[PDB]
């Protein structure tokens, strides 16, 4: 309960009179109450690392012992709140202090202790019902979209002897008093869970449903699933926040720059979404974790664990969370400097030896689960990491030890950026290992797409092993089946994998229109191949350069598929246009032969 | 045996990372297992790291997050880490520590074997003789694996080496013209490839051959180091005491060495070359050299390690030392995976250094030597014509360089291309291999001698 | 005439597409029920050999439990 | 060509027939798998009850005193 500072030495504090102190448990160092973490016991002393600036901490300062490690507050009031990497609400320290600064040792509640929430019990409990860890006993109308479900803590069970009457409550009163055998206890409306502990589940279901990202590339050739893990080495993350099939977004910037973090907090309360014809601010179904590089280095490493623990909490209600964890490589640079303070031996380029263990302890909390509780729920957490290598390599220990863990790699390069292509998709080092899990969704609902996806990845590959000779030799003595797979292959690279994100046709790409565009482009490839191979020996052998001059008006309708608006036009107004065009592609070849 | 009761200390002198250091210990053994129980009740396990007089440094497996030096009880065992082996564990799925995860019961032991293992007497080895038939044509036709060979599969991240390993395990057997088993160790896997391995082998009907050790990525990095030693002590019971032929597949041995580098640096050791431990050559050798046939027993162990080369580097010390102890390589290639070929196995760099003893008459068939090096020459001469055709065009190639480009369109799509469920037996990877060698006349096949050209070409 | 091979010739191989549909109904009743007879026969081979060796190994167990021998560690 | 329009439909119904016959062997493998587990649990229950008889025969010695001192 009481320690004393025996000696500080930089951000590491040695405390005495700490006999029963646990590892990684929280302490309040100093007279200003700096939050710390016990990292090394030696007998009755306790080496503490301080989560704040240590200047002015004398010896003989009191060290309060709490009994609980670094943990977040879970409850109603989270959605819309701007937190820190140790969950300090930055939109309320700016009010209760009325300054531009974060003073040392602030103790602001992470959830507000003044807002009255409308409690609604689950109408199937009573005074004398049996309830165990995970059973929903309340519903809070947090805002219009989120039905905030109150849940029992895991490893807590018994019989209810007090349920709270439906009304309006704050997050401090005693809403639930169930009893275990002999001992009565009390539950509030907020719960507290340690950020390095996995929130428990019943079973981990396979991730078999596609995460609809709003784009044409990355959703046909390299698909992601609900419950999957990606890597992006803001137009891919802002697109998922408006249109995708996720009900809670969690944006976690670990060590991002100050002006690029003040950019996002300016932009998200202006964004809108389309729910039922009404427009709604997207800051009703997201919560950010703001963290810059001026912040404590101990609160930058913990921002990833706070972000996924917040992400796992809204999973258990039954929502499908999608967490974007921006700048994973900044998070590893927080692991490099903690390990240097401990005098830990580095393994690879100064990074600790456990860089892969900590990343697999974060990326493997994603996935579709069967949620712990009574009403048979099902939620999921998608994690979208973002490695920033030192100039686009797989040599650093952060980029290469992410690709040994994740399943999707949305591999981007810097050379393929000045084409004004936008995205900077590479499609040679980018993969997706959710092609075998999605062989049931594609074959049942879409039943045609896997052989077109097999061909369309091949046409863009045969172009590569031609293009080195097309540069050096230059199209002089070439076969005519290769001129198909350079002009049809060019038609893909400007009309299928080409985007521009502020336009009224290319901010959402629905998937039935996405397979509708490839249903014509592969058919034009195979009919150009079947023409050139059966008319290779008989009489009046043709090349490509007699077709593209003759069928110049066919190559305009096959190039004006990306410019049809998916938003103004009808749902069936776009497939018939792609089904009428096929008979302008089946009859058109029968005008040459 | 060990009939004395066990001491349960609560004299913890400190915690420093994953190390718990006790004091006033009565005669502590080295590498002895302890069982820590936390204040709240969570039982964790750990292994003794260093003894010094009355001290003991214990490396807790599941971390030290919640251990205090006042109320933690650390019960010593007195015996080192051993496994229970049985023949009825063929058909189970264990994790890295050896506990079942297939809703199964605990394995009733026939023996308790020390998992570190003793080396084999080098006089008591026999040279590998017969063939292990995998079912993949690219490693049975031209890169054949003996009985007792150690041949690693070299690949990279993103490449489908994990489905090659699952297709070997479904179809591995003998070379038929009751004693075959497979011990599949999976180190450093994620969840979505752990339920690929757990689901593929159990509903493709051949779970009864395979004993699956699945060590996850989120599981402790010490439990990844005892995973290939649990799998090889099971294989050394099943083969050298039950006379089975065992195939030992170790998946992603570059993930063993990333957990060995992590366990070494958390033991407060100083790293060696490229950050890896200095004893990395004699640490893989304790795994790889648990193989081969033995004198006086009818079993064998053939190993197939699998590697992931970072940045396609070969001078990295995980492929450097694997190619230094093991005999050949397989070389899953990236330029074939982008062209949609399964399995994407490159032939030109791959090699089996004991392939000339696993083939022949009375082992596979008489022409398996002369077919394989003939398809190897025509695969190389075609791939020069494949690049040369782009330089000069099609109108400048003769009726010689068209036989090699028409063979090359059918060697990659019929010999290399297999599909994941098509078990080509080795008698059918030669008839595939002959009906590509009929695109050429008998005046062109230089690598085949004329006596077997008369017996196998005209059909 | 050959364009009439679209809507009539598909009902020729539908006698093969229906051939396994009733052969999905035949092997089903003997799948689970016949192996359930073997998972009961294999159990009665355990308990037949359980009672012939129970009192033998209960005496070796309880006899070794009630052993007094107080050995010391060396020094 | 009348030959050809059979086989493009036949390939849509050799593919379905290679599918259910694979689906037949999944059912036979999922039941032979739990066959070995249900018989391995009926070997574990006989052991964990043999120790329950050795836990009750152990307490028939603590009632004694000349054999327990």
């Amino acid at each position: 309960t009481f320690g004393y500072v025996h000696g500080v030495s930089g951000p590491v504090v040695t405390a005495c009179d700490m006999a029963g102190a646990a590892m990684y448990e929280l302490v309040r160092v100093g007279h200003s109450e700096l939050v710390g973490e016990i990292i090394r016991l030696e007998g009755d002393m306790a080496t503490i690392q301080v989560y704040e600036e240590t200047s002015g901490v004398s010896v003989g300062d009191p060290v309060l012992r709490t009994g609980k490690p670094l943990s977040v507050e879970l409850g109603p009031g989270i959605m819309g709140a701007i937190f820190d990497g140790i969950q300090r609400p930055l939109s309320d320290i700016s009010s209760q202090t009325q300054s531009i600064y974060i003073p040392r040792g602030v103790n602001v509640s992470a959830l507000s202790r003044d807002v009255k929430w409308d409690f609604t019990p689950c109408k199937n409990l009573r005074v004398g019902s049996h309830i165990t860890g995970g059973d929903i006993y309340g519903i809070v109308n947090e805002n219009s979209l989120i039905k905030h479900k109150i849940m029992l803590p895991p490893r807590n069970r018994g019989t209810v002897t007090y349920i709270a009457p439906p009304g309006n409550y704050d997050t401090s009163d005693v809403v639930l008093e169930l009893e275990f055998e002999g001992i009565k206890e009390k539950f509030s409306m907020v719960q507290v869970w340690p950020v390095r502990q996995v929130r428990p589940v019943t079973e981990k279901l396979p991730a078999n449903h596609p995460l609809l990202t709003g784009q044409r590339v990355l959703d046909a050739l390299f698909p992601c699933v609900q419950g999957g893990t990606t890597a992006i080495p803001t137009v891919i993350s802002q697109s998922l926040s408006k249109y995708s099939n996720s009900d809670v977004i969690i944006y976690v910037g670990c060590g991002e720059r100050g002006n690029e973090m003040s950019e996002v907090l300016r932009d998200f309360p202006e964004l809108t979404m389309e729910v039922d014809g009404k427009v709604e601010s997207i800051m009703k179904r997201t919560a950010l974790v703001a963290n810059t590089s001026n912040m404590p280095v101990a609160a930058r490493e913990a921002s990833i664990y706070t972000g996924i623990t917040l992400s796992e909490y809204f999973r258990d209600m039954g929502y499908h969370v999608s967490m974007m964890a921006d700048s994973t490589s900044r998070w590893a640079e927080a692991l490099r400097e903690i390990s240097g303070r401990l005098a830990e031996m580095p393994a690879d380029s100064g990074y600790p030896a456990y860089l892969g263990a900590r990343l697999a302890s974060f990326y493997e909390r994603a996935g579709r689960v069967k949620c712990l509780g009574n009403p048979e729920r099902e939620g999921s957490v998608s994690i979208v990491g973002a490695v920033s290598p030192p100039g686009g390599d797989f040599s650093d220990p952060v980029t290469s030890a992410t690709l040994g863990i994740v399943q999707v790699f949305w591999g981007l390069d810097k050379k393929l950026a000045q084409r004004k292509h936008f995205p900077s998709v590479n499609w040679l080092i980018s993969y997706s290992k959710y092609m075998r899990a999605l062989d049931e969704y594609y074959d049942k609902h879409f039943t045609e797409f896997v052989p077109l996806r097999t061909k369309a990845k091949e046409i863009l590959q045969e172009e590569e092993d031609l293009a080195e000779i097309v540069q050096l030799v230059g199209k002089a003595s070439l076969a005519e089946t290769d001129k198909i797979t350079l002009e049809v292959a060019k038609l893909i690279k400007d009309d299928f994998l080409q985007q521009n994100g502020y336009t009224p046709y290319d901010r959402f790409c629905p998937f039935y229109k996405t397979v509708g565009m490839l249903s014509n482009m592969i058919a034009f490839y195979d009919m150009a191949r079947r023409a050139v191979e059966t008319t290779a020996q008989s009489d009046n052998k043709i090349t490509w350069s007699i077709i593209r001059e003759h069928m110049g008006e066919i190559l305009y309708k096959l190039s004006s598929m990306k410019f049809k608006d998916p938003v103004k036009d009808g749902e069936a107004k776009i497939k018939a246009d792609y089904a009428q065009l096929l008979e302008d592609m089946q009859n058109a070849f029968r005008s040459l032969e | 045996y060990l009939s004395q009761p066990r001491l349960t200390y609560k004299t913890v002198s400190g915690v420093n990372g994953p190390l718990v250091i006790l004091d006033h210990v009565k005669f502590p053994r080295y590498a002895e297992i302890v069982h820590l129980t936390l204040p709240d009740g969570t039982k964790r396990s750990g292994q003794v790291l260093e003894v010094s007089g009355s001290k003991a440094v214990v490396q807790v497996f599941e971390g030290t997050s919640g251990i205090d030096a006042k109320k933690t009880s650390c019960e010593f065992t007195g015996d080192i880490l051993r496994t229970p082996v049985s023949e009825d564990m063929l058909g189970r799925v264990f994790n890295g520590s050896g506990k079942p995860i297939d809703r199964g019961p605990v394995v009733l032991a026939e023996d308790f074997l020390d998992i570190m293992g003793q080396p084999i007497n080098p006089q008591c080895r026999i040279y590998p003789e017969e063939m292990i038939q995998t079912g993949i044509s690219a490693i049975d036709g031209m890169n054949s694996i003996a009985r007792g060979q150690k041949i690693p599969i070299f690949s990279a991240a993103g490449l489908p080496h994990n489905e090659i390993a699952a297709q070997i395990c479904r179809q591995a057997g003998l070379v038929k013209k009751e004693n075959f088993a497979i011990v599949f160790a999976a180190m450093g896997v994620n969840m979505e490839t752990a339920r690929f391995f757990k689901s593929d082998f159990e509903e493709n009907g051949s779970m009864d051959n395979v004993c699956l050790f699945l060590n996850l990525a989120n599981d402790p990095t010490i439990e990844r180091i005892i995973t290939p030693r649990l799998a090889l002590t099971t294989a050394e019971f099943l083969a050298y005491q039950c006379e089975k032929h065992v195939l030992v597949i170790l998946t992603d041995m570059s993930s063993y060495a990333e957990a060995l580098r992590e366990v070494s640096a958390a033991r407060e050791e100083v790293p060696g070359r490229r950050g890896f431990p200095g004893y990395m050559y004699t640490d893989l050798a304790t795994i790889y050299e648990r193989a081969g046939r033995v004198e006086g027993r009818n079993g064998s162990i053939t190993q197939i390690p699998i590697l992931t080369m970072p940045n396609d580097d070969i001078t990295h010390p995980i492929p450097d030392l694997t190619g230094y102890i093991t005999e050949g390589q397989i070389y899953v290639d990236r330029q074939l995976h982008n062209r949609q070929i399964y399995p994407p196995i490159n032939v030109l760099p791959s090699l089996s250094r004991l392939m000339k003893s696993a083939i022949g008459e009375g082992m596979t068939r008489k022409d398996h030597a002369d077919v394989s090096n003939q398809l190897y020459a025509c695969y190389a001469i075609g791939k020069d014509v494949q690049a040369m055709k782009a330089v000069v065009g099609e109108e400048a190639l003769t009726s010689d360089d068209l036989l090699y480009l028409e063979f090359l369109q059918k060697f990659e799509r019929n010999f290399i291309a297999q599909g994941p469920y098509e078990n080509r037996t080795v008698y059918e990877t030669l008839d595939i291999g002959w009906q590509l060698l009929r695109i050429f006349p008998k005046e062109m096949l230089k690598r085949i001698p004329q006596s077997t050209l008369s017996e196998f070409y005209p059909r | 005439e050959a364009q009439m091979e679209v809507d009539q010739y598909r009902r020729e191989r539908e006698q093969e597409f229906q051939s396994k549909q009733q052969a999905a109904m035949g092997s089903q009743g003997n799948l689970s029920a016949e192996v359930e007879q073997a998972t009961r026969r294999q159990v009665q081979g355990m308990q037949s050999s359980q009672q012939r060796n129970r009192e033998r190994v209960l005496a070796q167990l309880l006899g070794m439990v009630c052993d007094v021998r107080p050995q010391v560690h060396p020094n | 060509l009348v030959q050809t329009q059979r086989l493009k439909i036949m390939e849509y119904y050799e593919k379905k027939e290679k599918q259910i016959e694979q689906q037949k062997k999944i059912q036979m493998s999922n039941l032979m798998n739990q066959a070995r587990l249900k018989v391995l649990r009926a070997r574990d229950d006989l052991i964990t009850d043999l120790l329950n008889e050795a836990k009750q025969r152990l307490s028939k010695v603590v009632k004694d005193t000349t054999r327990y001192q």
